[PDB]
């Protein structure tokens, strides 16, 4: 029996600042043991500073970018040349989803860039369309290993005051560009350690006022 | 079934076994598995015999209609029709065919429809349940170019053996001999073809 | 929904210095039984682009005939199209890459696996890869089937990462892919020993070489080989 | 897993990676695949990892027994003889595969080992998901008369071609090699090509981070006196 | 398996093995039963050839059987040990399958069944 | 259905400077059910620490088994049995009912009471050992504790250090499993001094 | 059977089980008792599947009554609990598991403590303030997480049942034909014969 | 997941907790599972995240172009109607919805319809839906009454997700109250039930079998 | 939905239905009207699969009500059932058919007659002096086919439904939350506010 | 598998191809499949690896068990042990296997022993997946009495179209030569036999 569906492994995170936006990747496509490309893009500009990834199935993840990028496209033909705001994106994101409910893109998508006070913004889609905006999201293969490790060291999950012994949180104290990537490359180091499908590069997109702007890191190959 | 076409320096032999078989009952003993789309192009046909005749009668009626707009078909052409139907309805066919024809420009040629729909172009080829006990020989005894009563012999001492091995094949050895001089029918009884 | 039945084994390539080499066997099987023999699986698209193709050989020669419908078609009122609007090997794989995705998404797939191997208008070497799904990718070797599992360590090699492009000659390349052929042989069981290659370079054009064979083959060892275990005779 | 052996001039070498897996999950990074059944007969597995280990003592302890009971060396033979027939009886349920090494009076010795019970003889072989990688390179660059110091470079080489190329292996390469009249050298982390590069920030917390409910000493210590 | 037959008949129709268990009974502490109108009374000797013996914990004589039922004994006080466990589960089985306690009458006629199968077993005495 | 996420629960293992620290939550469940809040998953013998998750009725029958064995050792030997010694005994025992298994993934933790030596060890349902250097992970958060460890965790650690590295390893684990939490307890053990700590978390 | 409830309070335990026995189609009887006296200080609740529950219950009472008279001593609640958890976690690599799950409420008379056991068919065990077997702990625990304190009288624990049981009534799509409650105590085990 | 509604005095309390998962896997603690359908009308996410989501904003919409066409406020008999007559056309495609559709008009007063993915629409006075319903019925039904203030019921709402929230696997995160009244629904926060958790058992003296 | 009975007397039709409404594990709701108002002298109510029930229902009448006003004039209760039994006898080889069991109860004002149909899903109609659908006529029948006389008055036919329900209140194991009541005669439908 | 054992003038020779697959993986290219179980008796394996080997070494035991007992046992008697063990064990088996031995009262004898675990006499055999493709060519060519070197080019040239159609056969061609003179060890590459 024929299975219109695969798994390319991946994985993809998004994180938003104060008055910026990173979504990273790793550059690694696979099928079951094998490596397809070590070097395979797969985050991507879309226009009006706006980066996505959708990860999972890289048919399906390709088909969606290609539909979204036209549909950035034809909103500038039909709108006069309006830029497409990041939760108007997403709001469309979610009806290109939908429309393929009943047989649906085996992705798991997230966009990221600036709303309109400037601020950073991430918005993260299961495979049918639901959607949420978030200050933090991983995706894909190691999805569950990087989570947790966000948790305490982004929002500051489980950590307290010292001397006050669990009566004062640690405070939610904002972050650099710099700070991000740091925890960016470090989530991705550790989970090249312990996954399989994850490795050999890591791509980031960050997005500031000033537009996107891109960082390769090497990532271990085996 | 057993089936197979040999080109020669003359032209094109087709030839055929004449079982056909309903799980081990012979439902017919004296088949004619070699079949006319035109008057110099024929095939042998293999798996179901409801297919393989529905896509015969078809193509037939393609070539005739071919026949009284362009005038005679080259055998590539009957080959290409062959195909169009058993590759575009390969989910709901069982069918294996062969495809022999004699051109005056092109003389004999012979093409190969396995069950994908796909093409082959071949000096010879073997076909049907009872080729697979007579790839050994027939790969170490055919030569390019040889004489009508050398391929008769061929066809003749090849398809002995698929019907001495295969069980589904059986009956009469039917052949077809397509030249320039025309079409000629060859029949040969099992006191002949069993003492090979 | 289907399945294969005549089928072709691995395709395998590789990017060098001024091109790109690409390669692959001339048989086509039935199962386990080596039915054809004589099966070109490397199809030239004008003089800067090879498509190899993989898998179902009756869908292989649907997207043959494809192939030569779209150069008749860019053909048609148009000038240039031997010059400036000649077909691209990226005009030529997207286009495949379309109908794939179109063709698994209608659940009625051509049950293949193709690697786009050329030379760009300016140059720039092409090599991409597309199957039955429609999933797709680029890298400096690619390799299809089981060319996947063998040929691409051995590639891999010589071509590691981009930066090892510009450093490896066309000598270097084609040496590499006729040896990862002649492993094929010793350890794919649906493999042959006659194949096709071909090389497509940005200064010397289109070159394909046909009828070749695995040769300098070790079979010597084997003699001392007896039995399973404990048997000395 | 990556494993592989090789015949030289005066003896025999296997490697493998070090890698163990539970899925896409990497268990552990630093594996050690190469086992002992012997002084001199030392053996790679893939497959079940608990199997492969445990099948290789329970031979290894009898082999012992044996070598006690006639005074002689144990021979490579008798490991292929005792693993094959206990694997056959458990009908490929105990999942082992292993590439078994060694020399003894009779000289120096290299098989496989399937699940099932098969066994196979050669001067080269490779076992396990990174299998196909690492005969690539041996179908490659293996001669007859090989060095001591070639059939080195040639199995590592093999193992690389997995740690890079398959998947379900990574890590290090780990080497023994056991020549006739000599002592066998385990090569623990015989290449190193994996270190994780330093991290940006350091995630050590200040002191009283966590919160705490209750705090008590636990009596490890037994019954006291007095 | 050990088979021998240790019980058997002499000449004279008597088995020794049975009967010599009976000297082992006359060895043994006296033990005494009466029954009143309303109850019954068990009554048994302990020997003061031992002192220094701790009362609380040495085996005693008399042994409930179920809540209902009680056994005494003279012998082998090992012996008994072995009828009594026998006893006490057969109590309990009767009681998970009847769904009633053992009469005496029944309790009694077990525990007698238990001793003449060991006067004709093999191996046993 | 999958017996060794029935009940879930986690436990984890590290390594420092002359001290080893094994952690555990205190959940049991059925499936969606939260049924105790005081299923303490680690138990000792002697000075060795063994942590079990899985199958909560393994777990409990594991426990009665290597207190059974390391007690006859004891009677036997005149000595306490050693974390190398008893992580072999750990591994015999799995293998025995290999094609009828224990559903369960033991951590054995502790210090060689001769060479002062820190120990650890992981194994899988069925006896094969993982000996690490750094750390053990086990149970239904066991990816989370992967992701936790792989970048909290640093070598020669000071007791009180490892105290909070491990602490906060489980704490953001459980809070990414649903079958995970309910309480927390951290063990710190030195040659000759063991604190056992519980730990503040949410109750969800 | 079907649903049964136990209560550990500040001098008693607490177990109430319910009295509908179904064969399939019909509710052939309105008035059964899904408990078993171990010891004087010991009772036990079960449910399960038809056959195994009274057969499993039966068989534990015949072995804890036969302790007691060997050694003419009642074993603790804790003890019998071990000893009923290694049969069921014996049973269930058997050739054909009991698929029995019980309550154990008994009143330790060494300790002065009431104490109540859970242990599912498969001898998973735990001790706990409040307990239950299949969908009961879904309707009852968020009332007993509320209400509990381990300071109640048995009068408080039988009133904060009755709004167990009530809430069952409700939400519940069977019918269960009300409950059996038994009080388990220093001087013993008595049944409530109104509820 | 754990959402409730409930009818009363003062009108309607929406409840709701935060908490997605695959499998065993928390993927959010922050999910919204209230849709503000409009400024006047409220529904609930269980079931399927992206059915409820896409054809709850959908019913927004449809709502919207009802008052444009008709010049008066959309019953909540008619809102629900819409969406429950919408998944009939879907019933055996897959669809997987359970939602509360809540609203207060003139007409009807506060009114509550459970809406199913098999067709069904039930108007009715407390509703309870997700994992861990049967908990949260437990606190609703011992404590409701007609005559709660505004105040009460917000908390009766708030303590029924947090029994649910402590004993379902798969509810948790936080809590997001909502109080809807003729001119509008009002929002009452986002509430961690971690801290939640530890304030009420101080206050409440509930959870004493959890130590603190 | 589950328990849904009817009886024709002398003079009128009466129909009994269940209160209850069951998502799985919860009972919803224990006051919902399982019942729909055809026309002024005609009433159906129904059971079945959920959604289903109530949109075939508010479909006839829908349906019927157009009749009524395209006419000015009320159908008979027999042509009615008619109606009902084709559009079931339709859906049955449909893609999806309507999974819903029906009775209707109707007074002809022509014939002066009380008039009883049971349709099942299939569109298998029978006009009878009492019915049910489901496991409901299983429990009741016996009862029925005792005491049923064609003469009986309204107050006799409640009666004789009081022991109905109540035999279905002792054996039947789920708890339907009693019925709602209703009767049919010359003068309309008007509910039974206390049973 | 590509086997074969053929009685000629002066005994018997055993043929074999050398490729083992798991699937399209070649497993081993130089396999050896002519395995000795005793001095002048010997066998060709097909089917499971696994199988065959662990029957052959069970024959092995109870041949030089019987030599120790009662001599140099038959051909027959091999082959009726091979029979026992394959028939007896015929659900839990998967063996073809064809024995072939030199007496020198006997001379040249070839039992085969298909799956079922009957026992054939024949004067050649041919079996494993690739013997399909020349049961044609065998039964065409054979004679009895044929000379050493006539016998060696019929196993060379049948195991040549073997190997050229079937996918699971390849590597080297082996052989055993079975004589009163004792016991000759053939090996012929691929450059050789693919030119034939
Ligand atoms: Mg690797
Ligand atoms: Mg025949
Ligand atoms: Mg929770």
């Amino acid at each position: 029996q024929f299975n219109p569906y695969g798994d390319n492994g991946g994985t993809i995170l998004g994180i938003a600042g104060e008055d910026f936006a990173v979504l990273a990747g790793d550059t690694r496509n696979i099928t079951d043991y094998s490596i397809n490309s070590r070097y395979e893009p797969k985050v991507f500009d879309c226009g009006d500073n706006i980066v996505m990834s959708a990860n999972g199935f890289a048919a399906d993840g390709d088909a969606l970018v290609k539909r979204f990028k036209n549909s950035v496209k034809w909103y500038h033909f039909d709108h006069n040349d309006k830029k497409l705001s990041i939760n108007s994106a997403a709001r469309n994101i979610q009806h290109l989803l939908y429309g393929k409910r009943f047989f649906p893109y085996y992705v798991h998508t997230i966009i990221a860039g600036l709303d309109e006070d400037g601020k950073g913004a991430v918005y993260s889609f299961d495979p049918v369309g639901s959607y949420e905006r978030e200050q933090c999201r991983a995706g894909g293969a190691a999805a569950s290993l990087i989570m947790p490790f966000l948790d305490n060291q982004v929002n500051f999950k489980n950590q307290y005051e010292p001397g006050t012994n669990g009566k004062v949180k640690k405070p939610l104290k904002y972050l650099s560009v710099e700070e991000v990537i740091k925890l960016v490359r470090d989530s991705f180091t550790s989970a090249t350690e312990r996954h399989i499908q994850v490795g050999d590069g890591l791509e980031i997109l960050i997005v500031t006022k000033d537009g996107v702007r891109k960082e390769f890191y090497e990532l271990k190959r085996d | 079934t057993s089936i197979m076409a040999v080109t020669f320096k003359d032209g094109v032999i087709l030839g055929a076994d004449s079982r056909t078989t309903t799980g081990a009952y012979i439902a017919n003993r004296v088949t004619d598995k070699l079949t006319r789309v035109h008057d110099k192009i024929w095939c042998c046909r293999s798996g179901s015999a409801a297919d393989t005749q529905a896509i015969a009668d078809i193509v037939q009626y393609h070539l005739e209609l071919y026949t009284s707009q362009y005038g005679t078909p080259s055998t590539e052409t009957a080959a290409s029709v062959f195909k169009e139907l058993c590759y575009e309805n390969k989910d709901n066919l069982t069918a294996g065919i062969i495809v022999a024809g004699y051109d005056d420009k092109n003389k004999g040629e012979v093409y190969t429809i396995p069950l994908g729909g796909s093409v082959h172009k071949l000096p010879y080829a073997i076909a049907g349940s009872g080729s697979t006990f007579i790839y050994g020989y027939c790969d170490k005894n055919f030569r390019e170019n040889m004489s009508k009563e050398e391929t008769v012999d061929f066809i003749k001492h090849s398809l002995s053996q698929a019907i001495k091995w295969d069980g589904s094949s059986g009956g009469v050895i039917r052949m077809v001999v397509l030249t320039a001089a025309g079409v000629e029918r060859l029949i040969f009884y099992p006191d002949e073809y069993e003492q090979l | 929904t289907q399945q294969p039945i005549v089928t072709g084994t691995s395709v395998i390539s590789m990017k060098y210095d001024n091109g790109v080499i690409i390669a692959a066997d001339n048989l086509g099987s039935y199962g386990s039984l080596l039915r054809f023999n004589g099966v070109e699986r490397l199809i030239p698209v004008g003089d800067n682009t090879v498509v190899g193709i993989s898998g179902d050989i009756s869908d292989m020669q649907h997207i043959e005939r494809l192939l030569k419908d779209l150069v008749t078609e860019n053909a048609y009122d148009n000038p240039l199209a031997d010059a400036e609007e000649a077909l691209e090997p990226s005009y030529i794989f997207e286009y495949l890459a379309t109908v794939m995705y179109q063709r698994r998404s209608k659940m009625n797939p051509l049950w293949n696996a193709i690697i786009v191997a050329g030379v760009q208008s300016n140059g720039d070497q092409f090599l991409r890869y597309v199957n039955l799904l429609g999933v797709t990718y680029s890298s400096p070797t690619l390799a299809t089937g089981f060319g996947a599992h063998m040929a691409n360590p051995l590639l891999r090699k010589v071509v590691d990462r981009e930066s090892d492009i510009p450093k490896t000659t066309v000598q270097v390349a084609e040496e590499a892919i006729v040896n990862a052929m002649r492993v094929l042989y010793y350890r794919d069981a649906r493999s042959s020993r006659n194949f096709s290659l071909a090389i497509i370079d940005k200064n010397t054009g289109l070159t394909f070489k046909k009828n070749l064979q695995v040769e300098n083959m070790k079979w010597d060892f084997a003699k001392d080989i007896k039995g399973y275990g404990t048997q000395k005779i | 897993t990556t494993i592989v052996g090789v015949k030289f001039n005066n003896g025999v070498v296997i490697a493998a990676d070090t890698r163990s897996t539970q899925g896409p999950i990497v268990a552990d990074k630093n594996c050690a695949k190469l086992h002992r059944i012997s002084p001199k007969i030392w053996c790679a597995g893939a497959g079940t990892a608990a199997d492969t280990e445990a099948v290789t003592q329970l031979i290894g302890s009898n082999i012992e027994l044996h070598s006690l009971y006639t005074s002689r060396e144990p021979r490579v033979v008798s490991a292929l003889q005792m693993l094959k027939q206990h694997l056959f009886k458990y009908q490929g349920h105990i999942g082992a595969y292993l590439i078994v090494a060694g020399v003894d009076p009779t000289g120096s010795h290299l098989f496989s080992i399937d699940a099932h019970g098969s066994t196979d003889v050669g001067y080269y072989l490779s076992l396990g998901s990174g299998s196909l990688a690492a005969m690539a390179v041996l179908e490659s660059h293996w001669k007859q008369d090989l060095t001591k110091e070639e059939a080195i470079k040639l199995a590592s080489d093999a193992i690389q071609a997995g740690i890079w190329n398959d998947l379900g292996s990574g890590s290090n390469v780990d080497v023994c090699v056991m020549e006739i009249g000599k002592d066998a050298e385990y090569l623990r982390n015989y290449l190193t090509p994996n270190v994780r590069e330093e991290k940006q920030k350091s995630y050590k917390f200040p002191r009283g981070t966590t919160a705490v409910l209750k705090e008590s000493i636990v009596n490890i210590c037994d019954i006291q006196e007095e | 398996g050990y088979d021998r037959a240790l019980s058997i008949f002499s000449p004279d129709g008597h088995i020794f093995q049975v009967e010599y268990a009976l000297e082992a009974v006359k060895r043994g502490t006296c033990a005494v039963g009466v029954k009143g109108k309303n109850c019954v009374v068990l009554g048994c000797e302990r020997r003061s050839t031992l002192k220094l013996q701790d009362t609380r914990i040495t085996p005693s004589k008399v042994s409930k059987i179920d809540s209902h039922v009680v056994l005494s004994f003279s012998g082998l006080n090992a012996d008994s040990r072995i009828l009594i466990e026998k006893a006490r589960v057969e109590a309990q089985s009767h009681r998970l399958t009847l769904e009633d306690p053992v009469t005496v009458e029944y309790l009694t006629r077990y525990v007698a069944g238990v001793q003449q199968r060991y006067t004709q077993s093999g191996g046993v005495r | 259905s999958d017996p060794s996420s029935i009940n879930g629960g986690i436990v984890v293992a590290m390594t420092g400077k002359d001290c080893v620290a094994i952690a555990c939550d205190l959940r049991l469940g059925s499936q969606s059910l939260g049924v105790s809040n005081k299923f303490e998953k680690i138990f000792h013998y002697g000075h060795v620490f063994l942590g079990i998750t899985g199958l909560a009725t393994d777990v409990t029958t594991l426990n009665e088994m290597f207190r059974y064995k390391t007690n006859l050792y004891k009677l036997k030997e005149e000595r306490a049995i050693e974390p190398e010694t008893f992580t072999q005994l750990v591994s015999s025992s799995l293998y025995e009912r290999r094609f009828g298994p224990y559903f369960v993934g033991p951590v054995v933790a502790g210090i060689n009471s001769k060479s002062g030596k820190p120990f650890i060890a992981g194994f899988d349902l069925i006896g094969c050992i993982d000996e690490a250097k750094d750390f053990i992970v086990s149970g239904t958060a066991s990816d989370q504790l992967f992701g936790m460890c792989e970048s909290l965790y640093e070598p020669n650690l000071e007791p009180e250090d490892l105290f909070e590295t491990i602490s906060q390893a489980l704490l953001n684990a459980a809070d990414r499993d649903a079958l995970s939490g309910w309480g927390a307890v951290v063990y710190i053990i030195k040659k000759d001094e063991v604190v056992k700590r519980y730990l503040k978390m949410r109750q969800d | 059977m079907d649903i049964i409830l136990g209560i550990r309070v500040q001098d008693s335990v607490i177990l109430a089980s319910s009295k509908a026995v179904t064969r399939g189609i019909s509710v052939l009887k309105d008035s059964d008792d899904k408990t078993r006296q171990l010891s004087p200080h010991t009772l036990m609740s079960f449910a399960g599947e038809a056959g195994d529950t009274v057969q499993f219950a039966e068989y534990i009472q015949a072995n804890i009554q036969l302790y007691s008279i060997r050694e003419d001593y009642e074993l603790s609640p804790q003890a019998v609990s071990s000893f009923v958890r290694q049969e069921l976690a014996k049973s269930i690599r058997s050739r054909r598991p009991y698929q029995v799950n019980v309550l154990i409420g008994g009143y330790d008379k060494k300790k002065n403590k009431p104490e109540l056991y859970q242990i599912d068919y498969l001898g998973t065990k735990v001790e706990l303030p409040y307990g239950a077997h299949g969908y009961s702990g879904f309707y009852t625990f968020s009332l007993l997480d509320h209400h509990y304190r381990p300071d109640m009288t048995t009068e408080e624990g039988l009133d904060l049942l009755k709004l167990c049981v009530q809430e069952l009534e409700k939400r519940m799509p069977m019918d269960f034909k009300g409950v059996i409650v038994k009080i388990v105590d220093k001087d013993g085990i008595r049944q409530v014969d109104d509820f | 997941t754990t959402t409730l509604a409930f009818r009363f005095q003062g009108g309607i309390i929406v409840a709701v907790d935060s908490r997605a998962t695959a499998g065993n896997w928390v993927a959010s603690q922050t999910v919204k599972k209230v849709i503000e359908i409009n400024p006047f009308l409220l529904g609930t996410m269980a079931g399927g995240a992206a059915d409820c989501q896409f054809w709850e904003t959908w019913l927004g919409s449809q709502c919207r172009l009802h008052e444009l066409r008709e010049k008066e406020r959309i019953s909540v008999a008619a809102a629900s109607k819409i969406l429950s007559n919408l998944v009939y056309q879907y019933k055996g495609a897959g669809l997987s919805m359970g939602t509360m559709i809540c609203g207060y008009t003139r007409k009807e007063g506060p009114t509550i319809y459970y809406v199913d993915s098999d067709g069904t629409r039930l108007k009715g006075d407390i509703f309870c839906v997700g994992s861990g319903q049967t908990f949260a019925y437990g606190v609703l039904d011992s404590n409701y009454k007609w005559d709660l203030s505004v105040e009460d019921a917000l908390y009766l709402g708030k303590r029924s997700i947090l029994a649910a929230a402590h004993r379902d696997a798969y509810s948790g995160g936080s809590v997001n109250l909502y109080h809807v009244t003729e001119d509008g629904w009002i929002y009452h926060g986002n509430h961690d039930v971690g801290e939640l958790f530890w304030k009420v058992k101080e206050e409440e003296g509930s959870f004493n079998n959890v130590i603190g």
